[PDB]
């Protein structure tokens, strides 16, 4: 379950 | 305070509705808990009802008949029950018995009372407890006034995407910003799915505010959809005012993530799907998706395949959506997605069809045809 | 070639009914399953909780006979999933131990795991029984009403065998009569059915809770009793369970003979006020009633806090011939009982400090008794 | 919580 390409975070 | 002149008369159905609304933000622990109570104030011919969860502060006003001004702190659940108990009266008379810390409630009939009339006694808090509870309704940095109907639609498209854990501070908030054209913009995400709503409102000031989502869930129950709503921001607080309501809460003091960076520019694979049929089929294939919510989607030119499969047991359900309900321009693509996210997102759409676009192995984008204000993104799950 | 075609909505409804007695939550447990059998052009659906045995039949199209033991909840979900097909084809693959469902390439398709055929003998039950000594027939509409008046009074604890049962008896006029009680409240309901044989049977209430969902209300119901078993058959259903071996209490001895205080109360108003005063009754359920010549008073009070709700019912909604009386009663029992009354008014009669009798004016088949709670 | 006058039982 990958996260959105959010910086930072994922 | 004397019994004979410490009272108010109100419309039963009206105060019932306002109590139901006010107690929406009150976690009802125990009847002795002041944070399970609401504060009602008689001020001339108005009743002021206040509630708080110690972050959101709510205030409503309704017209009443009274003779003296006074305040009462009373357990919200009991007070609501009392007024429901007396819903067969058009009007009720509520008497405050300060000598006994009780509200005495009777039907406000049109003429004489008999010896034996229906009667309720609701215990109240002491006057010393009011000081512990009360809140009085800051320099505003920016404010807008918008149609209630529009604000409700935006809330409906934004609130569900925020992270649900109030302790994950930033992602639990709704982010207010401005686009390149200085238009007010709302963003919410839980890290895996995200809503973006661009408004038509032009704001000259700087906009950089994070509002906990709970107030928006509350608001969508309060707003009629008719008339205007004023929204205001300060350095630390968010404020909303409309009809007979005033509501405020604290902002989250943090840095919202760079959502702009994850918006896909151009997506190679584009599909157009009939919404009602998509909803129906997702509800059926849902019966074959496990607790992981993993739904396997296959996009081809002739059909969209929805697969719910349990690898342990072999239990599996496969559903197809085809012409005239599905159009696709792209490569053969198989991907896994959280069916709850998918279903939750499409449930806010109001068009006949929905656009679903993606780059292979990248974020899925959901939008309405001819609507360039709303975007919903869902990160795929690892296929395996 | 091991398949059948059926009407989707029909098998959905019959599976939903059959699994009503299936409460197991592991998919790997055969007692979470139901058993289907294709026999020529009929589908027989069997379910059991190992006490109640249920069987239904519907018409199908098939060519070969077979049986499948399958988790009931999953099978129901499958047929629900395909409710947009008017008819479905159900294919059994023993080579995969799987039931596959399709509309009657790239087509909607379901795969449901099944239990091994070796488990079927553990589950299967044959309803063929000539051990039944005598049977009676009652109209479905009548039986449904009787069940509605009797089931809620049975004791809820299934380990208390006798009080959890419905007692079948016959009054002095030889009419079949049903009785149920939990020790504090009791229903006595006479039927219209005349029965020559001896009747002394205790049937666990659960089958009646099950039955009221199954009966369409049109047609006849056949009931049969044996020394050890109870059996009902109606429409396309057959149901059986074991009797309770014991002696039901002497209910006749507690029926009041003549009661001094009699009241006649408008039912709709009574129900409405009870729902309101219920908001002032605590966990003990203790509602205080005061009967006077001119009014009935309903009092919900919490003595610790002082929270109190008082409601009055007066003329023309209340008539009373008796002495002034204050009594306490379990409000849940009271509401439950009057919710099965269908007359405009309800009669509430009692001797001071004794059992309350609830009945319908000009109706003598049904009597409900509720023991008051202690006032102090 | 007195029982009905049942014999035996109460």
């Amino acid at each position: 379950v990958p996260t959105l390409p959010l910086v930072p975070x994922g | 305070h004397m019994l004979h002149n410490t009272f108010f008369i109100c419309e039963t159905n009206q105060i019932m509705n306002e109590i139901e609304k006010a107690k929406g933000i009150i976690l009802n622990r125990n009847m002795n808990d002041i944070w399970s109570a609401l504060l009602i104030e008689v001020k001339k011919s108005n009743l002021i009802i206040k509630s708080t969860d110690r972050n959101i502060f709510f205030e409503s006003t309704i017209s009443i008949v009274s003779e003296t001004d006074f305040k009462v702190l009373i357990n919200a659940s009991n007070f609501y029950d009392a007024v429901k108990a007396f819903n067969f009266y058009k009007k009720i008379k509520i008497v405050f018995n300060e000598n006994n810390s009780k509200l005495e409630i009777m039907g406000e009939l049109n003429d004489e009372k008999e010896e034996y009339e229906d009667h309720l006694k609701e215990p109240t808090f002491s006057y010393e407890e009011i000081e512990n509870y009360n809140y009085d309704m800051e320099d505003y940095t920016f404010g807008i006034e918008i149609k209630q109907k529009s604000f409700k639609k935006v809330i409906n498209r934004i609130a569900f995407s925020a992270h649900l854990d109030e302790s994950k501070n930033v992602l639990n908030g709704v982010y207010f910003s401005k686009d390149e054209d200085s238009k007010l913009l709302l963003v919410s995400t839980n890290g895996h799915r995200m809503s973006i709503c661009k408004t038509e409102v032009i704001v000259e000031e700087d906009v950089n505010f994070i509002v906990p989502v709970k107030i928006f869930n509350f608001l969508k129950h309060l707003m009629s959809g008719e008339g205007m709503v004023k929204i205001k921001f300060s350095d630390k607080k968010f404020y909303v005012e409309f009809d007979n309501y005033k509501i405020a809460c604290s902002l989250i003091n943090g840095n919202y993530p760079d959502y702009k960076s994850i918006i896909p520019k151009e997506q190679k694979n584009k599909s157009l799907v009939s919404l009602g049929i998509l909803k129906d089929r997702l509800a059926r294939v849902n019966l074959y998706v496990d607790k992981s919510r993993k739904l396997v989607l296959t996009f081809s030119e002739l059909q969209l395949k929805l697969l719910g499969e349990d690898l342990i047991t072999g239990r599996k359900g496969e559903f197809f959506i085809k012409d005239p309900n599905y159009l696709y321009d792209g490569a053969d693509e198989v991907m896994a997605i959280n069916i709850s996210y998918f279903v939750e997102a499409i449930s806010v759409f109001e068009t006949s069809k929905i656009e679903i676009q993606f780059n292979s192995g990248n974020v899925l984008k959901l939008s309405e045809p001819e609507n360039f204000n709303f975007t919903h993104l869902i990160m795929p799950m690892s296929l395996g």
